[PDB]
RNA sequence: GAGUGGCGCGGACGCUACGCCGCGACGAGUAGGAGGGCCGCUGCGGUGAGCCUUGAAGCCUAGGGCGCGGGCCCGGGUGGAG
RNA sequence: CGCGUCCCCCGCGAGCGCACGGGGUCGGCGGCGAUGUCGGCUACCCACCCGACCCGUCUUGAAACACGGACCAAGGAGUCUA
């Protein structure tokens, strides 16, 4: 005579409710273990160099397996291969950036956009920053800003990816469902250079800001982030 | 939330390592006295 | 300044019949709300041909 | 049964604790504290007796009502709002009142009170200022403090002391407190030298004299 | 008794070359000649003090003639210390070359 | 029925009237006035009015009786409330709440009385 | 002792000047009434700095406060005492105006109705 | 069935 | 999700469903095309117990407004019959 | 951070309160005002700064030393039939 029905709609909520702090402390130790992670990745690549110095030898580091690539060139007066390549790395505006994973069907594509694009190698703080500031999701082809894990969670919780971390470790550490992790990540909207670039025209070797430029995207993500 | 937890123990080390710094420069201050 | 094609971002479907008559109109109403509240995809395709043109649901012969 | 405590892990930053919740439970003996499973008033009238209601019904409703407004959390009352001093305004300093019909006038600071106003009292002798309130933002704090720790400054002069009733008329009470304080801080200004007349002077800019020059 | 404000000069609007915006002044503070020296002048208080041929109100006071538009020191404009100021009526172009106060009280020290 | 004549008053009836972007009802029976398929006065089986009297003073309640609606001569019974403000608002809501006749014209109608109280109220 | 809207919230306009035809100022023929330069060669029609603007929707007034008076209310125009009952439930939103050709002796009774339904009117005052 |  | 089994008479708003609400993205434009006009004009069928010699149409306006706009509503003056 | 029990090495406890927590509030105040001041974005006139060539038109291209236009009112051009 409703003395079930009272304590059984709060057995519910309950159950809800224990459910979301064992999920809390999943993403809590998924957050502890990649630190643990971050911290070995970032060691061994100083320890492999100090001992092939020791032995007299070089240790060649390993070519990096994420880029992210922002166009510098404006959307006029562009040839139509450069406007498809661009619009396939879903770099549709100016001062637009993605994650761009290397091989060899990335490079032969970003060399051919050169002039439009400046990218390299990011840092793990600028995946943080990137993902955390400037992080949107592709939620129903709709741009909805990642406020909550459970928009993370809802869109690539069957990949395992259940929170903001997962993101930043899946793109970084470029996982097997880097894919599905970055397509879900909508083009950075990158404010301007505050600064000012360099030359936009003209390459980064010969004093500009298109192109490939190894450690030096992190300095110009941070004057745009 | 691992976050909260990572931010306190990074600003209790940088604490006692600022610690640990001005002991050392107390004992070269008491060095350039000897 | 994006380089999107302004083109085919208008989709040209029926998102309610042309016709005025409040006995097909009064139908409409109870399928629009059985369409999106039934999950069954019966009443989806049944509201959507409620809308068409007298060309486009032919007379079905017995 | 069970009186109140103090929270025992200190405040490392604005919003964390100096513990874990590890180090937490710990401290707070939840490891040994464990826990298993008004409207009608009946009066007498001379008839029958009557069932009257608190908060009864209303005679009238408008013809439209606004809505119950969303819940926002950090918009504290201004009683409740915390009450930043500059450190430059440390009591026994001694301010420039910039903006009041006593502008210029070098002033004794005495204290923070309890509505972010500083008690102000440049000797009614001196400058011709009394027990006065000023604003921290219209004030200019100079490096010249007196050694003002051992006056006793009374209680009952507050925020509600000051704030204006409704032609004003001096109230004799407000006579008494201001030679009741100008009694304690007059004799410890003349300890300095050539700061009673300072006080007395008034401040101005004038030719090739620009204020980020003049560091004070 | 003295004066309580510094001596600036309404040098022209926020402006690039064949367009200027109205919303923001250019106020050249005498003494400060450098961005070291316009950082005490950051959101003071900015007085265009004029007077006109009817009698205005006066806040504390009998009905002068004089008139203000109250502004504000927004913040430092280009490398020699001229700073931007931001008023509450966009100034009048009468004004180009005349003397606006920089109060001295939103004070930080 | 309700859902079928309002579909032939919606826009051509002879007591809605448009102009200033705004839309009313002059009905005998609308109570707020506009241009609604909840509030027209005309349509409905059970149809809430309040007016003011045929003398100065008081609320008349007219509640549209369920039985001859095609009988417009005997369809409404109208019940006259000259009493005090609190309990004519009462009265309006026992005659909605507690007859369950059409709940959602139940604070509007209260509302409405309660206006009409404050107009023969006299200005000073 | 007026009466008080619902709501006052701030009337905030992206444009309060008339936008006046292009060549009005230079011709009495050309009205001030605004009509679209549609010539090949037209200054105003190409957007040319330092010219008459044209109406964009982006000049849109907000849909809260959109044909709000400076009083907090929208008009709604009235022709006998009748049409003054249609806003004794809408009070605090929309006011009263009595037409222009209402004639003397019935604005009296126009006037005198919304005092009693507490119905704002914004020419009260109109021939006395 | 653990903090009972 | 259901079954046989071991006192206080109370609760805002709403939903012209051709209505209302929410969320993302986007917005050059000639020729040209389409849509929406509670844009305007003059006649007809309806309707508004519409307005009008206590002053219609028209006309003027350094008056008050509204609408992104086409335009429109008011106040005052002139006017005499819609 | 229990143990009632299941084994590889030797399913609901009650409260309280603070808030870097799903978009602003103050439980802060202060000057003024009936014959000279207050408000009025627009509208009237004037001044200043920046911008700013004269429209229609055919044209690859018009401010053009291309053509039409002194000025104003009224009239004036995709119709109806098949």
């Amino acid at each position: 005579n409703f003395a079930e029905l009272k304590i059984k709609r709060l057995r519910k909520k309950f159950a809800q409710k224990m459910l979301r702090k064992a999920r809390r402390k999943l993403i809590y130790e998924k957050a502890k273990h990649y630190h643990k992670e971050y911290r070995q990745m970032y060691r061994t690549e100083i320890r492999m160099a100090r001992m092939a110095r020791k032995a007299g030898n070089f240790y060649v580091p390993a070519e990096p397996k994420l880029a992210f690539v922002i166009r510098i060139r404006g959307i006029n007066g562009v040839s139509p291969k450069v406007r498809k390549v661009l619009q396939l790395l879903r770099l549709r505006q100016i001062f637009n950036g993605t994650f761009v994973k290397l091989n060899k069907a990335s490079i032969n594509m970003l060399r051919i956009v050169e002039p439009y694009i400046a990218w390299g190698y990011p840092n793990l703080k600028s995946v943080n920053e990137l993902i955390y500031k400037r992080g949107y999701g592709k939620i129903n082809k709709k741009r909805i800003a990642l406020t909550d894990n459970t928009l993370i969670a809802r869109s690539l919780g069957k990949y395992n990816i259940i929170c903001m971390e997962d993101l930043i470790h899946e793109i970084y550490t470029v996982g097997k469902h880097f894919k599905e992790a970055n397509n879900f990540l909508w083009p950075f909207k990158l404010s301007s250079p505050r600064g000012g670039m360099k030359k936009k025209t003209t390459h980064f070797v010969e004093g500009g800001d298109a192109g490939n430029r190894e450690d030096q995207i992190n300095r110009l993500i941070r004057r745009m982030n | 939330p691992y976050a909260k937890t990572m931010r306190r123990n990074t600003i209790l080390r940088q604490a006692r390592n600022h610690k640990l710094r001005v002991e050392r420069a107390a004992a070269a201050l008491a060095a350039k006295s000897d | 300044g994006v380089d999107i094609l302004h083109n085919k971002d208008r989709k040209v479907w029926r998102k309610e019949p042309k016709s005025q008559d409040m006995y097909l109109r009064l139908l409409v109403k109870l399928y629009r709300f059985l369409a999106r509240h039934t999950n069954s995809t019966f009443n989806q395709v049944v509201l959507k041909r409620l809308f068409m043109s007298r060309t486009k649901r032919p007379p079905l012969s017995l | 049964k069970g009186k109140p405590h103090c929270s025992r892990n200190p405040v490392l930053v604005r919003g964390i604790g100096r513990y874990s919740r590890s180090a937490m439970y710990s401290r707070k003996a939840l490891y040994k504290r464990k826990y298993a499973a008004l409207a009608t008033v009946t009066k007498p009238v001379g008839g029958g007796t009557r069932v009257v209601k608190l908060r009864k019904m209303p005679r009238y409703y408008p013809t439209e009502d606004v809505p119950r407004k969303l819940l926002s959390h950090g918009k504290k009352p201004f009683s409740q709002h915390v009450r930043k001093l500059r450190a430059s305004i440390t009591p026994g300093t001694i301010l420039i009142i910039l903006t009041g019909r006593h502008r210029g006038k070098r002033v004794v600071f005495l204290k923070q009170l309890s509505s972010g106003l500083l008690l102000v009292t440049g000797p009614l002798s001196l400058n011709r200022v009394p027990l006065r309130r000023t604003h921290q933002k219209f004030v200019i704090a100079t490096s010249t403090k007196i050694d003002i720790s051992g006056v006793k400054i009374p209680k009952h002069l507050t925020d509600a002391y000051f704030k204006k009733k409704k032609k004003y008329e001096i109230t004799e009470q407000r006579k008494v407190d201001q030679k009741a304080v100008d009694s304690q801080i007059l004799p410890k200004i003349k300890a300095v030298p050539q700061l009673q007349g300072y006080l007395r002077s008034v401040f101005a800019l004038t030719n090739g004299v620009y204020p980020h020059k003049l560091v004070f | 008794s003295g004066r309580l404000w510094c001596k600036a000069i309404f040098a022209g609007y926020k402006r690039g070359l064949r367009n200027q915006r109205e919303h923001t002044a250019l106020l050249k503070i005498e003494g400060v000649y450098a961005r070291d020296e316009t950082e005490f002048y950051l959101g003071k208080r900015c007085a265009y003090v004029y007077k006109a041929k009817n009698n205005t109100v006066t806040p504390g006071g009998k009905p002068n003639k004089t008139r203000v538009i109250w502004g504000k020191v927004t913040r430092a404009h280009g490398n020699s210390g001229m700073v931007r100021a931001k008023f509450r009526s966009n100034l009048p172009a009468k004004a180009i070359g005349h003397r606006i106060r920089v109060m001295l009280y939103p004070s930080r020290i | 029925s309700a859902h079928l004549q309002w579909m032939v008053v919606r826009n051509c009836s002879s007591f809605l009237i448009k102009r200033n972007k705004q839309t009313y009802s002059t009905e005998p029976n609308n109570l707020k006035a506009r241009n609604s398929f909840r509030y027209n006065g005309l349509i409905h089986r059970k149809t809430v009015g309040v007016e003011p009297a045929a003398d100065g003073k008081g609320v008349v309640v007219v509640m549209k009786r369920r039985s001859g609606q095609r009988k417009p001569a005997t369809s409404y019974v109208r019940t006259t409330i000259n009493k005090n403000a609190r309990a004519t608002l009462s009265s309006i809501r026992h005659m909605i709440r507690k007859n369950k006749y059409h709940p959602d014209l139940r604070m509007a109608a209260i509302r409405r009385a309660s206006a009409i109280l404050r107009s023969q109220k006299p200005v000073m | 002792a007026a009466l008080r809207p619902l709501v006052k919230p701030k009337i905030v306009k992206k444009r309060t000047k008339k936008f006046i035809r292009h060549q009005s100022d230079r011709y009495v023929k050309i009205k001030r009434n605004w009509r679209k330069p549609r010539g090949i060669d037209n200054r105003v029609r190409r957007r040319f700095k330092g010219q008459i603007l044209m109406p964009n929707i982006g000049y849109g007034s907000n849909k809260k406060t959109k044909h709000m008076l400076p009083s907090g209310f929208r008009k709604f125009l009235v022709h006998n005492v009748k049409e003054l009952e249609v806003l004794l439930m809408c009070n605090k939103s929309y006011c009263a105006e009595i037409a222009h050709n209402v004639s003397s002796k019935n604005r009296k009774a126009i006037v005198e109705r919304a005092a009693q339904l507490a119905i704002r009117v914004t020419n009260p005052n109109a021939r006395l | 069935r653990g903090l009972r």
